[PDB]
RNA sequence: AAAAUUAGCUC
């Protein structure tokens, strides 16, 4: 009944990966939702969230 | 219906590289000799390392790799030794290989620099490049660590692995002026003149020449230090001649058998 | 894990022939020579020498597949001049030329050193 | 302020000093909507058409918008956003020295590169990301061209001589965890060599390879399906010991033995493997130009410039136009300049002082074409190439997707217990799934015999 | 330290050579 | 048992015989991560003992 | 026995969208450990040699082996029934190579001709008469390429850069631009080959070859084309670079002038809208018509800039060569790289106002200017301003999201479609029926 | 069961490996490795021929 | 700009308009046809149709 | 390792470059991903259309 | 007669540990200890 | 982690030059001058001394004993 | 005194000071 | 001859 993936294994494959993983976010919206507003890069994310780095799969 | 009479002229002879020019020969022969320089040149090198105790911070195989890449002077030994594959004995016999030993252990407080100078060779002439300019750094040891091993070196050629690649870099170049148009410059003015260019500074490239064959090949063979440059060239010519002789003998036997 | 060893590029395997002659059927006086464990080094020079020869109507080699160590040289001469003797003459004259080049290079070096 | 701060690390001056002095200020996203931000101080304030002339703040440096993985991308603005994102995601898969004290860690699946050189062109932002101290790639002489054809659809041609000299040569570790415990009143595990007599349950593998203590000694050759720990559980004994996964073929680095919280014998063993770069290995630049090594040629075969400089990688030219990664070309050019001059160059995203014309002018002062193109020669025949190839240094990475970890096959392997069908997964030695879409495709082909064979004969025959 | 002084000298030289700046590959926005 | 190839192209390598037969034998090479099937007569036992034990 | 050379396997790629996704192949064992396949067969599978995976099944019965060899095979599966056109075509560097190989100004010496002939599996063994005997025997690229074409094919096609106003005027049968591909008796005579003649398009040369000659003949055609064009590509050479990305220093002036004109026009439009002069266009509100006019102005500016950039290129340029050969790219790509990127639309509109009545904090409120709503005025060669960089990232994100949702939905659509007609078939009564023997069509496709 | 083990199953004699270009091979050929070839097998009936 | 041969479109239309009424391609349209339980369960409503 | 010199870090089989900030459970590096949600104590006025309400003042 | 020598974790001092014994160093007393290199013929090829 | 033994591209020996390069950089020379002072003409061999990172020091910091 | 033009260098000193005082993972 | 669950990455 609770959330999943809140605590992940730190991917120690390279220092860049370690930094990225230690400084990551994750939205609680359901996986693979039909809507497309929350996924789009909103304007307010200027200088707060990298506009380039992000997965390319379903998430 | 026969071969040609190529001529040779050396422009710069040193103990590190040779710049020569070959005239009146075919581009195919030129390029083949180049590829022989790089690939099929006998030379000695480390190829069988037995590590007995390695407490360094690097992997076990790392030491073997670095030792494999250390050049060994073979000015007069390579022509005498025989390929280990064709030897007619067991174990690396000195007649067909050269033995090395390395035993260092950092005792004092300051960090050691295990250099190629530690490779104590049994033979006098087969030694790393330190006769006459630091020495090839192998690994660094700290107080408490040690490295004990012994290796055998054998004869091979670059085609098998890079370790047998005597030449550092061959500079091959013919027809400095783009006379044969084998390359088409979109904007000739924008390109710099070749080192061997006889063309003045006004004209960008020589005029076209329909009935013109490539000649005057310029070579800048640069020895890594193992073999002398001219020695590399002589060995390459002899090896190519031997390959052609063997091919001719095989063909004669085949025709006779048919 | 399946990487081939490095000695398979030049060393012959037991039973493999270094050179094999195969007569072609499409045109008269045409043969394909197949060479095992070689590369462009030993084919391009032969091709150029055959081209130099005038009695050779056609001459040319190829590498059936880069990972495979094999080359095919096709030769076709006039009806009065067999490709076997064409090949033999090309190799002979190429060897003579290489020997002469070596001799000239050696004399040039020995003169360059303090001369 | 700039002076007092430039003299930091000697006396005591730090960011807190500015914050207290009142020169910087933290604005949160909810307040940022009510401030007239400005990009650069000088440019947007001198005197021009009255745009706003009421700025309240001013950003430190625009490139600071980028994140962690993005920042290491040189010239990100010279590339299409999808390729920037692809590079961002791929960077986390790059090999290299992931941590200095790696020889003490016993983590699972640790890769380490031999010669992790530093990028010839580093952005000013990575100086703080720490990338230069722990790089994840090597600067290779990349020549963008189609030499033979084996590098046509997003593939590369590497130099066999380079690999022989140790080009992108890395190492693959695999750790193992195993400890004894009291299964039951009569059941009990213990480390001991399972002999051929007392142990009933036993594998058809070599056991004498390890010592009497039951732990394979370091620096011992191992191969697939070999015993690594001599665990035996008393029922006389059953060989409940683990084996090295199939197709691993490694060497044991070190063996660690200790006591877990419960107080039982707990041991870890890691095996290393020297992964020589072979074809099928996936490489990628810092611009999203992924690919897999197609074929490897020797130096004698690779092309070469007017001097003996043979390219180390050859990407497909056609990958450039469709993807619009001009940043990669700019990187290559500035890398050539940096190599010739003798010092690392700058690639900060927004610099206003790094254009292509100035870089080209600099490059022209070393006897090289101002655009970086050079004349190569056909490695085989030695005839010049009509087209002037574009060859220069460029920073390339190596991903962990080795071929040997993905290759798989099967021929009547183990079967499940519930439904008598092959297993799933390379590690468990299973078979591939013949999906419903494959079934539909076969129906379309009308090969009913083949369909029934795939679904019945080689799946689960039963009467 | 040498890099810091190199950067400072480069900056002062760039400020000094302010004769003309006519380059094709560069641009900037100008609203209103 | 540990063996050593005394003849043939692989002369000089060291490996442990994995599967043996009447004529041929599979030996895993120590250095390379590949197992080859070399003739038994090409092998020569070297063994690895520990004299002393006191 | 172990799988040996010549055996028949069925190579497949995991997403099997259509019939041309599982074709049989003949086995060939090679040293290194990687599945290999000719590039031409890449297009059907949609593979990319960028770390992809492709399954490989093997039958266990002479019956099934013969069945696959006769029904599902590459040469037999060259033309698809979905669009009755070839699926396997030259869509890689070989395409650009052959295009440059078939230009009027291509000449080869006896050595090169005899070297290229070796890579021909159907050569009759006779050297063709050179197109130019004196002063020196020179062959022509078209003359050599003719021998590659099998049988006696006849077809007509038009090259990519074929001016429309040429057939009407004189020179119809002799084109200065060497266009109007004409093949008679399977001998190229005119024109330059490109995707229009060799690619996957109705009536393409490969299509004609397959229809007239046999499937094995078409297979040999493909193999010879690749094996000769690639080998000649060694002598020719293809590449790309900054030198192929730079303009002539006058096109830059033209582009800057055009961009300034567009900016002025949009500013004037904004002034009129502010002062209440722009009347509502029919069928749209005032804001809608204002947006439409601005978008049309910007698109016109972008098109003009791109046209100028294109007309300012040189024949030696590589972007243009690849685009005209159609191997990979397009004119819009060159336009973006050199001239200007363009508008960064999202959700089919301009960048919205995320903040209160403005895009980003930097720009002021009520700034409908081009750069303040996403118009990227710079070009990929000259870097991007941070604001337009952010907007470009937004556009890329939109594209990625659309791709992901499509990949999620199209599969379900296809599944339902396939499950609704999985039993329909053409019985021997020459009629289409389903499992219940209900007649759906008295003849397949009427 | 229906979609998991009747319409889609797991079959033997399968392989899955990375792919690379190889223009020297015909469109109908496939360059399988040596390991997979040796691992798989084809049942062939004996015959005096 | 893509092209699809008219035969396939015609076949789909006929299959959707064979029973007089517009049978939906969904589970609510194909399972109503008297094809067979073993055929309906494959598409959907596996336990229900059985 | 709070404010501990690189000397001690090296001597303790650790590197000064490790960012840290990751727990160790069962000998595994576990990292907490920063979740996001709607700000509390702020009035939002949405205009959900797929319902009977024209406007909704969520808080 | 091999008592299975081990190496202490931090002491780097040899210890003799036999079966059915606690895993600890002869001095100080720690719970970590590694093994010693095998005595086999570790022969690599410098390739 | 350690300076290589040979330039990947060219093949010239470069391992025996890291110490000399550091010394020349320390005394007075700059990089662009030190490289050609050591004798690295081709730009392919200069990346060995410019890009190379020296991690063996951090490795040695973890002395096993004493 | 204001810092005209000579600002590219001074713009990164503040960044260096910030990253020195607060680490990359300071928020955690 | 070993379970159930979750997560991450790739086309
Ligand atoms: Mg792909
Ligand atoms: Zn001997
Ligand atoms: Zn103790
Ligand atoms: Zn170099």
């Amino acid at each position: 009944q609770a959330r999943a993936g809140v605590s992940q294994v730190l991917n120690r494959l390279t220092f860049a990966s370690t930094l990225s993983h230690l400084r990551r976010l994750n939205s609680p919206i359901g996986r693979d939702g039909k809507l497309a507003k929350p996924r789009q890069l909103h304007n307010t994310l200027w200088g707060m969230v990298c506009p380039a780095e992000t997965p390319e799969g379903h998430a | 219906p026969y071969a040609n009479q190529p001529t040779v002229r050396i422009t710069e002879l040193t103990d590190e590289n040779v710049k020569f020019i070959i005239e009146n020969t075919d581009l195919a022969v030129a390029n083949s000799i180049r590829r022989v320089f790089i690939a099929e040149v006998p030379i000695i090198a480390i190829d069988w390392v037995q590590i007995d105790a390695n407490s360094s911070v690097l992997h076990d195989e790392f030491i073997a790799h670095r030792l494999g890449l250390i050049p060994l002077t073979s000015d007069d030994i390579v022509d005498k030794l025989q390929y280990s594959r064709d030897c007619t004995c067991e174990e690396f016999c000195p007649e067909c290989s050269v033995e090395f030993t390395l035993d260092v252990r950092c005792n004092e407080d300051q960090t050691r620099h295990v250099t190629s100078r530690d490779l104590i060779s049994n033979s006098p002439r087969v030694i790393p490049v330190t006769s006459r300019q630091d020495d090839i750094l192998i690994v660094k040891l700290r107080k408490g660590q040690e490295l004990r091993l012994r290796a055998y070196a054998k004869k091979g050629f670059g085609k098998e692995h890079a370790k047998w690649n005597p030449t550092a870099g061959v500079a091959f170049e013919y027809d400095p002026d783009n006379a044969l148009r084998h390359t088409v410059y979109p904007k000739p003015e924008e390109w710099p003149k070749s080192e061997y260019s006889e063309l003045d500074e006004d004209e960008s490239q020589a005029p076209y020449d329909p009935n013109g064959k490539p000649e005057r090949f310029y070579y800048n063979v640069e020895s890594c230090g193992s073999l002398r440059p001219e020695t590399i060239v002589l060995s390459a010519l002899s090896g190519l001649k031997k390959k052609l002789s063997d091919l001719q003998t095989q063909l004669s036997h085949e025709i006779q058998s048919d | 894990m399946n990487a081939p060893p490095a000695f398979e590029s030049f060393l012959l395997f037991e039973g493999e022939k270094k050179i094999t002659i195969n007569k072609d059927t499409k045109v008269p006086n045409a043969c394909l020579f197949t060479i095992n464990k070689e590369d462009h080094t030993l084919g391009n020079i032969i091709k150029s020498q055959l081209l130099k020869d005038p009695q050779v109507l056609f001459a040319g080699y190829k590498v059936p597949h880069p990972l495979e160590h094999k080359i095919i040289i096709r030769v076709q001469t006039t009806p009065d001049y067999s490709p076997q003797e064409a090949f033999t003459n090309a190799i002979t004259d190429l060897i003579s030329e290489l020997s002469l080049l070596e001799e000239r290079f050696r004399v040039a070096i020995k003169d360059k050193q303090e001369g | 302020h700039i002076d007092q701060l430039k003299e930091r690390e000697y006396n005591n001056y730090s960011w807190q000093d500015l914050v207290a002095s009142g020169v910087v200020e933290y604005i949160d996203t909810l307040e940022e909507e009510t401030v007239m931000l400005a990009m650069t101080p000088d440019d947007l304030q001198e005197k021009e058409v009255a745009y706003c002339s009421t700025y309240t703040h001013c950003e430190i440096h625009p490139s600071m918008i980028l994140g962690v993985c993005a920042s290491i991308i040189p010239f990100p603005d010279h590339n299409q956003s999808p390729r920037n994102t692809y590079q961002s995601a791929m960077g986390k898969q790059a090999m290299g020295v992931y941590i200095t004290n790696f020889h003490v860690r016993m983590d699972t699946l640790a890769h380490v590169l031999y010669y992790p050189q530093k990028p010839l062109v580093t952005t000013r932002s990575m100086e703080y990301l720490r990338f230069r101290e722990l790089p994840a790639g090597i600067n290779s002489i990349v020549a963008i061209a189609s030499y033979t054809g084996y590098n046509q659809e997003d593939s590369v041609i590497m130099n066999r001589s380079a690999v022989d000299r140790g080009f992108f040569r890395s190492v693959f570790y695999r750790s193992y965890k195993e400890q004894e415990s009291k299964k039951g009143f009569d059941q009990e595990e213990v480390f001991e060599k399972p002999t051929r007599e007392t142990c009933q349950g036993m594998r058809h593998a070599i056991y004498d390879k390890l010592d009497d203590d039951g732990l394979i000694a370091p620096g011992v050759r191992v191969s697939g399906d070999d015993v690594i720990i001599g665990k035996t559980v008393t029922l006389t004994k059953r060989d409940c010991s683990t084996f090295l996964r199939t197709s691993e073929t490694g060497i044991v680095d070190q063996v660690m033995v200790t006591l877990n919280q419960e107080g039982y014998k707990f041991c870890k063993i890691r095996v290393r493997s020297v992964r020589i770069p072979q074809i099928g290995d996936k490489f990628a630049s810092r611009h999203g130009q992924k690919g897999t090594c197609g074929i490897q040629y020797r130096q004698e075969d690779m092309p070469f410039t007017c001097e003996g400089i043979t390219p180390d990688i050859i990407i497909n030219p056609h990958a450039i136009p469709s993807r619009m990664t001009i940043g990669h070309l700019i990187e290559c050019l500035q890398g050539k300049v940096s190599a010739n001059k003798g010092e690392i160059g700058d690639a900060t995203p927004f610099n206003d002082a790094v254009n292509v014309q100035k870089i080209s002018n600099l490059l022209s002062d070393y006897g090289y074409h101002l655009r970086g193109n050079e004349v190569l020669y056909n490695g085989f025949t030695g005839r010049k190439i009509t087209s002037q190839i574009f060859i220069g240094p460029t920073y390339y990475q190596r991903l962990k997707h080795m071929v040997d970890d993905k290759i798989h096959s099967r021929a009547r392997g183990p079967i499940q217990i519930l439904n008598r069908q092959p297993m799933e997964g390379r590690s468990r030695d299973g078979g591939l799934r013949f999906g419903e879409m494959e079934r539909d495709c076969q129906i379309a082909h009308g090969a009913a015999q083949f369909l029934r064979e795939r679904l019945f004969e080689a799946s689960d025959p039963y009467q | 330290e040498w890099n810091i002084v190199e950067s400072e000298k480069a900056l002062v030289a760039e400020s000094h050579n302010m004769k003309n700046q006519q380059m094709d590959p560069f641009t900037r926005r100008q609203c209103k | 048992q540990t063996v050593r190839i005394s003849q043939g192209p692989y002369k000089g390598y060291i490996g442990v015989v994995k599967d043996a037969t009447e004529s041929t034998a599979r030996v895993e090479l120590h250095s390379t991560c590949q197992t080859i099937s070399v003739d038994r007569q090409r092998l020569t036992t070297v063994g690895s003992r520990r004299p002393g034990g006191m | 026995r172990h799988m040996c050379d010549g055996d028949i396997v069925i190579f497949n790629r995991q997403p099997t969208l259509h019939k041309m996704s599982m074709m049989g192949h003949r086995v060939r064992i090679l040293p290194w450990s990687t599945f290999r396949l000719n590039l031409s067969v890449t297009t059907p599978y949609n593979a990319d040699f960028d770390g992809d995976e492709m399954n490989l099944h093997l039958p266990q019965s002479l019956e099934t082996r013969a069945e696959i060899q006769e029904l599902a095979m590459v040469p037999r599966m060259i033309v698809t029934p979905q669009s009755n056109r070839p699926v396997m075509g030259i869509v890689q560097d070989t395409l650009t190579a052959v295009r440059k190989f078939t230009k009027r100004d291509v000449f080869l010496e006896r050595g090169e001709v005899m070297n290229l002939l070796m890579f021909l599996s159907t050569w009759d063994g006779k050297v063709p008469q050179p197109a130019i005997l004196k002063p020196r025997p020179l062959w022509t690229g078209k003359q050599i390429f003719s021998l590659i074409i099998p049988g006696h094919i006849n077809c007509i096609r038009t090259h990519s850069t074929h001016p429309d106003d040429e057939d009407s005027g004189p020179y119809k049968h002799i084109s200065p631009g060497d266009t109007k591909v004409v093949v008679e008796n399977g001998e190229l005579i005119m024109g330059i080959l490109c995707k229009k003649s060799l690619g996957t398009s109705a009536g393409s040369l490969v299509h004609i070859s397959y229809l007239e000659m046999g499937h094995d003949i078409t297979r040999l055609f493909y193999s010879n084309i690749q094996t000769v064009i690639n080998n000649w590509l060694l002598i020719e050479g293809h590449t790309i670079g900054i030198g192929d990305s730079i303009a002539d220093s006058k096109t830059y002036q033209d582009i800057q002038n055009t961009i300034k004109k567009a900016k002025q026009d949009v500013i004037e439009v904004i002034e009129k809208a502010h002062n209440n002069e722009l009347e509502p266009t029919p069928g749209n509100t005032l804001r809608q018509t204002f947006e439409n006019q601005v978008n049309r102005i910007l698109n016109d500016a972008r098109d003009k800039t791109g046209s100028s950039a294109q007309k300012s290129l040189s024949e030696y340029n590589n972007f243009k060569s690849m685009v005209v050969s159609g191997a990979k790219g397009s004119k819009i790509n060159i336009s973006q790289v050199i001239a200007v990127v363009g508008q960064q639309n999202v959700e089919g509109k301009r960048i919205p106002f995320g903040f209160k009545h403005r895009t980003l904090p930097h720009f002021i409120k009520d700034d409908y200017g081009p750069e303040s709503r996403g118009f990227v005025e710079n070009s990929y060669l000259a870097g991007l301003t941070p604001t337009e960089f952010f907007f470009h990232a937004m556009g890329g994100r939109e594209g990625l999201i659309d791709t992901a949702v499509k990949t999620a939905e199209t599969g379900y659509i296809q599944r339902r479609l396939i499950k609704s007609m999985e039993s329909v078939m053409v019985k021997y009564d020459a009629t289409v029926r389903n499992s219940i023997n209900q007649v759906v069509q008295l003849r397949y496709g009427e | 069961r229906v979609r998991g083990n009747l319409m889609g199953k797991r079959v033997d004699f399968s392989a899955r490996t990375v792919i690379t270009p190889d223009p020297n091979l015909s469109i109908d050929q496939v360059g399988v490795p040596r390991s997979i070839a040796a691992n798989m097998t084809f049942a062939e009936i004996v015959t005096p021929f | 700009g893509s092209y699809v041969n008219y035969r396939h479109l015609a076949l789909l239309c006929d299959t959707m308009t064979c029973r007089g009424h517009l049978m939906a391609i969904t589970r609510h349209g194909v399972n109503r046809q008297d094809t067979g339980p073993l055929m309906k369960c494959s598409f959907e409503e596996t336990v229900d149709v059985l | 390792l709070n404010g501990l010199t690189d000397r001690d870090l090296c001597e303790l089989n650790e590197c000064p470059l490790d960012p840290g900030g990751y727990f160790i459970i069962n000998g595994s590096e576990k990292v907490l991903i920063a979740q996001e949600k709607m700000a509390t104590n702020t009035v939002y006025v949405f205009a959900k259309k797929d319902s009977k309400y024209a406007y909704t003042g969520e808080c | 007669q091999q008592p299975m020598i081990y190496i202490c974790g931090e002491c780097h001092t040899e210890n003799e540990i036999k079966s059915r014994d606690p895993i600890r160093c002869r001095e100080c007393g720690y719970r970590i200890m590694y093994k010693k290199r095998t005595k086999r013929l570790v022969v690599f090829d410098a390739r | 982690m350690i300076i290589p033994v040979r330039c990947f591209t060219c093949g010239k020996i470069v391992g025996n030059k890291w110490e000399a390069y550091l010394g020349l950089l320390q005394a007075e020379y700059t990089e662009g001058d030190a490289l050609d002072a050591l004798g690295l003409k081709r730009y392919c061999c200069r990346r060995m001394l410019l890009a190379h990172v020296d991690l063996i020091e951090k490795l040695l910091n973890y002395a096993p004993l004493e | 005194e204001i810092t005209p033009d000579l600002w590219q260098e001074a713009c990164w000193i503040v960044i260096s000071s910030y990253f020195d005082e607060k680490g990359l993972v300071r928020q955690q």
